[PDB]
């Protein structure tokens, strides 16, 4: 009957977390204890960006640490020139509730999608000088929450419906379905080798997959609430994820296990974007209460805050060069910081 | 993309004529337009500029108070207005495309050209010919008497081949890059002053003429060309 | 300062003319938001003032006023996340069908869950009570009694305030006035002026529709503005 | 019936509390974003007209004490040059104040009363626009204070134009009260007072009157009865007619940008 | 009956995985941080001649 697979699957449960509670000898805190902290950095609004209509929903860097694209409940995408404050393309989309923007590896191509069930895909560097769409990926069932380009013509998205999918651009065909999941997937960041990707989904779980695999390869559950943002440490092996409830949680794909909470007892609003540094040092998170926090990915202390904005941040984004921090907030304003010596 | 003028022949000295250039295949309002010129045996000389927006015009020297240029964005058409033609206003007009943002590639189209014929930075290409056969590594040299590396990084030197009955077409931007549709045979460097167009394996369809042109600051100057015979 | 430098920034003014082109169109273009029950005749209303996928998005203009009106379509059954969008929004249109007895009580439930969310507190809400002569149809030929399916309705007379349409029973309109006092009963409390209610009695076939909108959505932005100089 | 000394050692505490007030609200709008509405750039106006006027008044007393003290000896030609400048500084400043005041009940009104064809009309640069013009006319409306000087005549028209603008900034808000008041009676009437309305109207408008009716009863009668004694015995304080104006501008920033939720929390 | 054994069948997948300590995740994170901590700009400004935002 049903209750003896339900007895099975909580004996395999009690399991795992037997087999997660042993190998816990230490935790990040007593390793780091010994570890020179931060001093605070201060990070000055270096430069602003104007002209989003209305609230901005994502960004995301070129890969040059120069171009920078943004997503905007207007209906546009612009593409930023950071160093110059200038507007490069300035895209008018089809739905106006665009929830999600990645930019290509090769800055080729750029991505948008949201409440409208589809992904598009627009050619930046086209013969004819305007930027184009060149395919509307359908297939899902649900808001698409995140975008991102693993190469010209693979893409991996995430939507509400229970369900991530990698997609063959050239066909428009989702190559590989990802399937467990209970409720909206919100976040997605690759590996920094297009090779796995993370997931998490409204359900106080976050999920590794493997891209060619489809298998579901491990599974975090530490939360209490939803979570909003999800990317990955530069080694590949670690990713921070912040939720609804006001704490941040580092996992590590090796323990199989959480890390190390960045939370404070001040804090009582939830995250919305979580980046780290290009060193792991440092893991920007971005609040509800109109600023954004910089963390220490080592010793789970406050080193800054961004207090520069009027509203919800929304979207954080380092770049390759490690060398700008942009945030856009629900204030149409995009601010670029780095530090001053 | 597809760039055709017309409006050329033969004009008495003092006249006036009118040059039309009907784009079609691209988004005309988002590219600034130039007009560059070939005297019948000489290299090539800017003429005039109008941008996106037809918000900002250049013209050169010999043609400023003289000559004008207008586009119309609807129409897809782009004019230059000759008024008083001298006998040095013999050549062979061309209707370039140019677009700038970050990263973009001016220079990218050139029309077929169109024939008139009527009855300060200085770059110098000391060559003036080079024999070659097929399958050997060529090197073109171009100098330039300004340096043209800007403060932030830019060159602005630019490289250019017209074949035996052609209009010309880009090799080289920014004196490192390469056009859309140009073998990675064709390599480019230099050091702020000098500048060479290595040829790699060169083929029965690379013989012409190469030119190199600056974008500094106006007015754009050409070399005089280096031909390679075959 | 170089030339290149120079047509770039030309190319970012023009961008940023044609967005300022575009704030005037934004502002001064009222979002609403159509909430409503998979019997209740959204669209229905939707193609009457206007004349996979997703969001269904209409548009309709009255008196030289902009409505940019919304439709969440094949999303799941949860509302949660993408609520939050709605926000800063002029209005929530919502429509019950007010003829089927039975999934009133599902309709007041997806009420108030509309009205006491974490963001809509400032969104005013628009019924539709839609259906109305199917009402007249259902309790016209007697048959299964309101009082079936709610208990409190034995003791329910017509308020005084009423405006019976001329032909109506009695009874009728306390059928009519019925479901229209259990919604703005969910109104009435849990709330404080930030935003309130306004009851509509709509057919299928009534064309004015759109215009109540307009005097809805003009209290709306009146109440706020009075508040805001506090003489309200 | 004389003329009076009220100590030089208010004038100072009043133009420090409205130099103060006015610095706070300006600052207050520009550490906002979401303070950049045409409403919150005429509070802006208001309070830099009222800076200048608390400074006008405070100015023309530090002079006369300064010079009144025979310390750092000034001849007496350029004294008859200044009490006529800083005279004209009070002109303009007091008809920016005014205007801006009116700029503020027009606005409200027209969100009021045409408040769905108003984010298509009113822009940032229209408001800009406004203020900027308002400035303009009060300058040359003090450049005309010594040009034409004064002439009983710029007494005609500076009286009429401030009981013009009591009337409309009466009758503006006297109407926004009513309307408001069917609105209260329509929330109500509902399953389950007029006291806001009837305070706010009553504030903002009894400080305008108690507030500079005095001054410009004043300026009625000494170009009307000069002569009757009684009227003397009244003009006699006019120092306290410029106490009020003061008070006027220190009160002005608590009632139109301070009652106001965001700028009370920007601050 | 389906969704119980495909969720029996992942959870079979889940717990065979290898595992390590996590004082090593713990070494190897912060090995990484110190490893690149010369060439991260923000932890570590950089002089405003290098910096492309100010120059």
């Amino acid at each position: 009957e049903l209750d003896q697979l339900r007895q099975e699957a909580e004996q395999l449960k009690n399991q795992i977390r037997d087999a997660r509670k042993a190998c816990a000898d230490a935790t990040l805190s007593q390793i780091t204890n010994n570890i020179d902290p931060v001093g605070r950095i201060q990070m000055r609004t270096r430069r602003t960006l104007r002209g989003h209509l209305a609230k901005i929903y994502a960004m995301h860097w070129g890969t040059d640490s120069r171009l920078l694209v943004s997503a905007s409940q207007d209906g546009k995408l612009i593409i930023w020139d950071s160093y110059t404050t200038n507007k490069v393309h300035a895209i008018p989309l089809r739905s106006s509730w665009v929830m999600t923007c990645a930019y290509a590896p090769s800055g080729n191509y750029v991505a948008c999608g949201g409440l409208d069930n589809i992904c598009s895909i627009y050619n930046l560097k086209t013969r004819e000088g305007n930027v184009r769409v060149s395919r509307e990926l359908a297939g899902h069932t649900g808001y698409l929450s995140c975008c991102r380009f693993l190469d010209d013509n693979q893409i991996v998205t995430s939507s509400g419906d229970t369900t991530c999918a990698l997609w063959d651009i050239e066909t428009g065909q989702q190559t590989t379905t990802f399937t467990g999941h209970t409720g909206d997937v919100m976040s997605l960041s690759l590996a920094p080798d297009t090779r796995l990707f993370v997931s998490g989904a409204c359900d106080a779980s976050a999920k590794l997959w493997d891209v060619r695999e489809g298998m579901c390869r491990q599974t975090f559950t530490g939360h209490e609430s939803d979570i909003n943002a999800i990317c990955f440490f530069p080694n590949g092996n670690a990713f921070a994820t912040g939720s609804d409830d006001a704490t941040c949680r580092l996992f590590d794909l090796r323990a199989d296990q959480e890390l190390m909470t960045y939370s404070h007892d001040n804090i009582i609003c939830g995250i919305t974007s979580v980046s780290f540094s290009k060193s792991g040092r440092l893991l920007l998170a971005g609040y509800d209460d109109f600023n954004c926090n910089v963390w220490d990915a080592l010793k789970a202390d406050r080193a800054g805050v961004l207090a520069g904005h009027d509203n919800r941040v929304s979207c954080l984004g380092v770049t390759d060069d490690g060398m700008a921090v942009a945030t856009g907030s629900w204030d149409s304003f995009l601010k670029i910081w780095n530090g001053s010596s | 993309v597809q760039l055709v003028e017309s409006g050329g022949g033969l004009v008495q000295p003092g006249g006036s004529r009118k040059l039309s250039c009907s784009a079609s295949g691209f988004a005309f309002s988002s590219f600034g337009m130039h007009w560059v010129r070939q005297a019948p045996e000489k290299g090539l000389e800017w003429v005039a500029y109008i941008s996106s927006g037809s918000g900002t015009i250049y013209y050169a020297d010999t043609v400023k108070g003289r000559f004008t240029i207008s586009r119309d964005d609807p129409k897809n058409t782009l004019f230059l207005q000759m008024t008083s033609l001298r006998s040095e206003d013999t050549a062979m007009y061309y209707c370039v495309r140019s677009i700038y943002y970050y990263g973009s590639s001016p220079f990218d189209f050139w029309g077929q050209g169109t024939t008139l014929t009527v009855s300060d930075i200085v770059m110098t290409q000391a060559t003036s010919s080079v024999p070659v056969t097929p399958g050997e590594s060529v090197s073109i040299s171009c100098r330039s008497s300004k340096s043209l590396l800007h403060s932030n990084g830019n060159t602005y030197l630019y490289w250019f081949l017209q074949r035996p009955g052609q209009s010309p077409q880009l090799l080289i931007y920014r004196m490192s890059n390469l056009a859309s549709g140009v073998p990675d045979r064709f390599s480019g460097s230099g050091s702020g002053t000098a500048f060479t167009l290595t040829i790699s394996r060169l083929e029965a369809e690379d013989v012409g003429v190469y030119y190199c042109m600056q974008h500094l600051e106006y007015p754009l100057t050409f070399g005089a060309g280096t031909k390679l015979e075959l | 300062l170089s030339a290149e430098d120079k047509a770039a920034v030309e190319r970012s003014k023009m961008i940023e003319k044609q967005l300022q082109k575009d704030k005037q169109v934004y502002r001064a273009t009222h979002r609403l938001l159509l909430l409503g029950a998979d019997n209740s005749g959204k669209s229905t209303i939707v193609k009457q003032m206007r004349i996979t996928s997703g969001i269904f998005e209409t548009k309709f203009q009255v008196d030289k006023v902009n409505f940019h009106m919304f439709d969440v379509g094949a999303q799941r059954d949860e509302r949660r996340k993408w609520i939050q969008c709605f926000n800063d929004v002029t209005a929530i249109i919502f429509v019950v069908d007010s003829s089927d007895y039975n999934r009133l009580q599902e309709a007041l439930n997806d009420f108030k869950s509309i009205w006491n969310n974490r963001w809509l507190r400032t969104i005013s809400v628009i019924l539709f009570l839609n259906k109305q002569d199917l009402l007249a149809e259902k309790v016209l030929a007697g048959k299964s009694k309101i009082e079936d399916y709610f208990p409190e309705f034995a003791r329910y007379t017509t308020p005084e305030d009423a405006t019976p349409e001329p032909g109506e029973d009695p009874r009728v309109t306390r059928a009519k006035y019925f479901i229209r006092d259990e919604f703005l009963r969910i109104s009435t409390a849990s709330g404080d002026g930030r935003h309130y209610c306004y009851p509509h009695f709509t057919c299928s076939v009534d064309t004015e529709n759109a215009r109540r909108i307009f005097n809805d959505c003009r209290d709306i932005i009146q109440r706020m503005h009075l508040r805001q100089y506090e003489l309200l | 019936c004389e003329q009076v000394f009220i100590k030089p050692e208010v004038f100072l505490s009043l133009g420090i509390v409205s130099l103060l007030e006015n610095i706070l609200v300006i600052l207050a709008v520009v550490r906002n974003g979401n303070l950049h509405s045409p409403m919150y750039f005429f509070l802006c106006s208001l309070a830099v007209a009222d800076m200048l006027v608390s400074v006008s008044n405070a100015l023309e007393t530090i002079m006369i004490a300064i010079v009144h003290s025979d310390y750092l000896t000034f001849e007496d030609q350029f004294i008859q040059h200044m009490d006529n400048i800083f005279d004209s500084m009070i002109c303009i400043s007091l008809v920016a104040s005014i205007c801006n005041l009116l700029a503020i009940a027009v606005d409200r009104y027209v969100t009021i009363f045409y408040a769905l064809r108003y984010h298509s009309i009113m822009t940032v640069r229209k408001a800009l626009t406004l203020i900027v013009a308002i400035w303009v006319c009060c300058g040359v409306c003090g450049v005309v204070f010594i040009v034409y000087s004064e002439s009983k005549m710029v007494i005609v028209c500076l009286i009429t134009m401030f009981f013009a603008m009591m009337l409309l900034m009466g009758t503006l808000y006297v109407h926004m009260f009513l309307f408001a008041r069917l609105h209260v009676k329509r929330i109500a009437a509902l399953p389950p007072s007029c006291m806001k309305g009837a305070v706010t109207i009553t504030i903002l408008l009894g400080v305008f009157i108690f507030c500079w009716a005095p001054f410009f009863l004043h300026l009625v009668l000494i170009i009307t009865c000069p002569t009757n004694p009684y009227c003397i015995c009244y003009t006699a304080h006019f120092n306290t007619y410029l106490v009020l104006i003061m008070c006027n501008s220190v009160i002005d920033p608590l009632i139109y940008a301070f009652r106001s939720l965001e700028l009370r929390n920007t601050f | 009956i389906a969704q119980a054994r495909k969720l029996v069948e992942q959870l079979k997948m889940e717990a065979n995985i290898d595992r390590i300590k996590v004082s090593k995740a713990a070494a190897d994170l912060m090995a990484y941080c110190e490893a690149h901590a010369k060439e991260d700009p923000l932890l570590t400004p950089v002089p405003a001649s290098e910096n492309p935002f100010r120059e």
